[PDB]
């Protein structure tokens, strides 16, 4: 479980980088997301979309 | 670039140089020529000290202190 | 550009970040010869995008907070 754990990371990073939070919302409804098939890549994406929001809430209470 | 129409001690007391300064600061803040509102403030506070220590400056200042400028989101008068 | 004070909002920083990410991922590649779509290039270029984004968001929300303070003062005077 080394490659699939490692390749999900790269593929998710490319998803986060190559798409604004609005091209992603609609690419998820037209099946044209860069890696829609890969369950590991999209699960890592859903994890990192949790950490970004975690910071955006924690910091906007800290301020 | 402000010393082009704000140094000639007869070109200050004209009533358009106030409009020139207002348009300079505004179009600098909007069209990126003046990026940061922490930098338009330094331009204000240096152009006013150039125009205050100079013959012809009192009326330029009294004319510009009624023009509108928008910094830090809050709009106000100089 | 964040800590200098160009972006007044969060949406403008978001758009600026995204567009400059794309244009840099292209320009630096074509300067170094590497294919911009290369799989290994996009392994170290897009490496740790969430930590970079979090650092940027933090060092920009500091600016948003101080800008809100400044604007609230200059607005409670008008």
């Amino acid at each position: 479980e080394q490659r699939a754990r490692d390749l999900a990371d790269e593929r998710s990073n490319e998803i986060i980088r190559k798409l604004t939070p609005e091209q992603r919302r609609e690419a998820l409804n037209n099946g044209t997301l860069l890696y829609q098939d890969d369950p590991y890549a999209m699960e890592a994406l859903r994890v990192k979309t949790g950490r970004n929001a975690a910071y955006l809430v924690d910091d906007d209470v800290m301020q | 670039e402000l010393n082009g129409v704000l140094q000639d001690p007869d070109m200050l007391r004209r009533p358009d140089s106030a409009d020139f300064f207002e348009k300079y600061i505004d179009n600098g803040l909007v069209t990126g020529a003046i990026p940061s509102d922490a930098q338009a403030t330094q331009l204000i506070s240096q152009a006013f000290s150039d125009a205050s220590s100079r013959a012809g400056g009192a009326d330029f200042l009294m004319r510009v202190g009624d023009k509108k400028v928008t910094l830090n989101g809050a709009t106000t008068t100089y | 550009k964040i800590k200098e004070g160009v972006f007044r909002t969060r949406e403008e920083m978001e758009e600026y970040r995204h567009s400059r990410l794309q244009e840099g991922a292209k320009v630096y590649a074509e300067q170094f010869g590497i294919d911009p779509e290369d799989v290994d290039y996009q392994r170290g270029f897009n490496g740790d995008i969430t930590e970079r984004n979090i650092s940027l968001y933090g060092a920009h929300d500091n600016f948003l907070s101080q800008q809100a303070q400044k604007g609230a003062i200059m607005n409670s005077r008008v």
